[PDB]
């Protein structure tokens, strides 16, 4: 029993996280194969980065002025070149702690672990939802650029997200491994802010599943509702709309539960038009919307890595 | 507003 | 910025966890060195679950008994013995992986990773609390005993937790590596019952401090108050004792902020009094208090938004 | 309610 906030383990990503120095500037980097991934704003100084043209900059650098670190070893740099927003520094050492992984891009909603790193070792891990409006409510200081999100299917890493830059109202913004930004942002240092974000319906479906399955049952009532009913209340409170992919990505924990999806949607309804009168789920006294369905199912089955 | 390059 | 229930980095860990089994019954291992740490309830049956007499179940067993796994490679038992509530399994073969580690006891309130873990295998890793009752609030499922709680600040983990049972209204109770409980409890299936579990008021504490390191004021009030005063406001809501030396262990979040600690006090009697109105703190609805001082001050900036 | 052995 018992219902947490639950990261991957992240002893695999551990492994992988190098120290990348360019000038005045040190972030981190991911090392994979003979490859050391990182934010392609490591070339940059401030001045520059008011304006940056980042293939200008790259030009004037050579491979040594890319000083990377794995623990206390010095790998040497054999070439250099941008994809997107990320830089890719080819290595002449595989990295022997290399694991089974794969580039993913995932979709508001999906959840993730962050490893947050400075120097090059990582410092914590959490989970992580990519919101809505494609940041990130992240914890990340100076120095944390480089550090990764990831899921892990079986033995295989999924790396998701690297970070790169915060925004003024304190969430996050980054790439995915192949530099591509997640939202309307940029790596340059200029005005730029998060747009209004909503609420991941299907995750907050989700999470009354697993309070009711770890006994908590006082929302539960007689009623149903149907998908259109339902996302009428859904936009008038910033909720995303329900799918019918959503519902069916919802069936096991229907089944397990015996409550249908749109049983629940009518519990989720009242919830919003009449809130909690005093009472918590789960330990909390707002609706979590960062655990997805297989979040649930993973956690209250044990499944193993 | 400002970002800030982490 | 932000604010994140953050746990420690589990590989360290990870390279330590196996799987032993006794007769029918499995569970995790500790790995380190050349000594498996595990539950002594492995060596029970389904009819020990009452009133089991360990030595005696102990001394019907040899060294083959165990079968311990470390992913796919059997290591070989050459001795074991019983300390307190753990077993400690002596093997042929030093973890190559023994990170730099220490065994530590905790005081309630102090907080801890745990790596979730199933037949020698991680499922998740989170944070938690020693509750101020002994117990903490997991998530583990049957075959997770066995699974550790750690710190590992510097580049030292220190094993504070291993993982025996769950309590029934679903908290968990356990050991530290030495094989004493934390709290009234006793590895027997008798009832047993957690007593009233309070809210750690310094934690609370803490996290005003983070809220206002991250850019937040408008919990604060205009006035102050003794300490017996606070704690006599504080025990009505079910708060743990507000100590001189919680008051000590909150001083370099005060002068950070330029809070005393008093008028920090001050303002939770308030949000006691009033609740949020609608408003969040570090995104929470209710106030976090398995957030110690020393966490504060490893994840937040050292500079106040002021 | 008894204890459980995980």
């Amino acid at each position: 029993s018992g219902f947490r906030k639950m990261a991957f383990p992240s002893g695999k990503v551990e492994g992988c996280m190098v120290q990348v120095t360019c000038g005045t500037t040190t972030l981190n980097g991911l090392w994979l194969d003979d490859v050391v991934y990182c934010p392609r704003h490591v070339i940059c100084t401030s001045e520059d980065m008011l304006n940056p043209n980042y293939e200008d900059l790259l030009i004037r650098k050579s491979n040594h002025n890319f000083l990377v670190q794995a623990g206390n070893v010095q790998l040497r740099v054999i070439g250099h070149s941008m994809q997107n927003c990320v830089l890719k520094l080819k290595v002449d050492t595989a990295n022997p702690k290399t694991p089974k992984y794969k580039f993913v891009r995932i979709q508001p909603g999906q959840t993730f672990s962050v490893l947050a790193c400075y120097n090059g070792s990582p410092s914590g891990v959490y989970q992580c939802a990519m919101r809505p409006n494609f940041t990130i409510k992240g914890s990340f200081l100076n120095g944390s650029a480089g550090s990764v999100g990831f899921n892990i299917d079986y033995d295989c890493v999924s790396f998701c997200y690297m970070h790169h830059m915060e925004l003024p109202t304190g969430v996050h913004a980054g790439t995915d491994l192949e530099g591509n930004f997640y939202g309307p942002f940029v790596d340059r240092q200029t005005a730029q802010a998060a747009g209004t974000d909503t609420t991941i319906t299907v995750n907050v479906l989700a999470w009354l599943y697993a309070a009711v399955i770890n006994g908590d049952r006082w929302f539960l009532n007689r009623f149903t509702t149907t998908l259109n009913d339902f996302n009428l209340v859904a936009m008038k409170y910033n909720y995303e709309p329900l799918t019918q992919d959503h519902v069916d990505i919802l069936g096991p924990l229907s089944a397990q539960t015996g409550i249908a999806v749109l049983d629940m949607c009518a519990s989720l309804k009242e919830l919003l038009q009449n809130g909690m009168n005093g009472r918590t789920i789960l330990g909390s006294a707002l609706l979590e919307d960062e655990f997805t369905p297989f979040d649930v199912v993973r956690q209250c089955s044990g499944v193993t890595f | 507003s400002g970002v800030t390059f982490q």
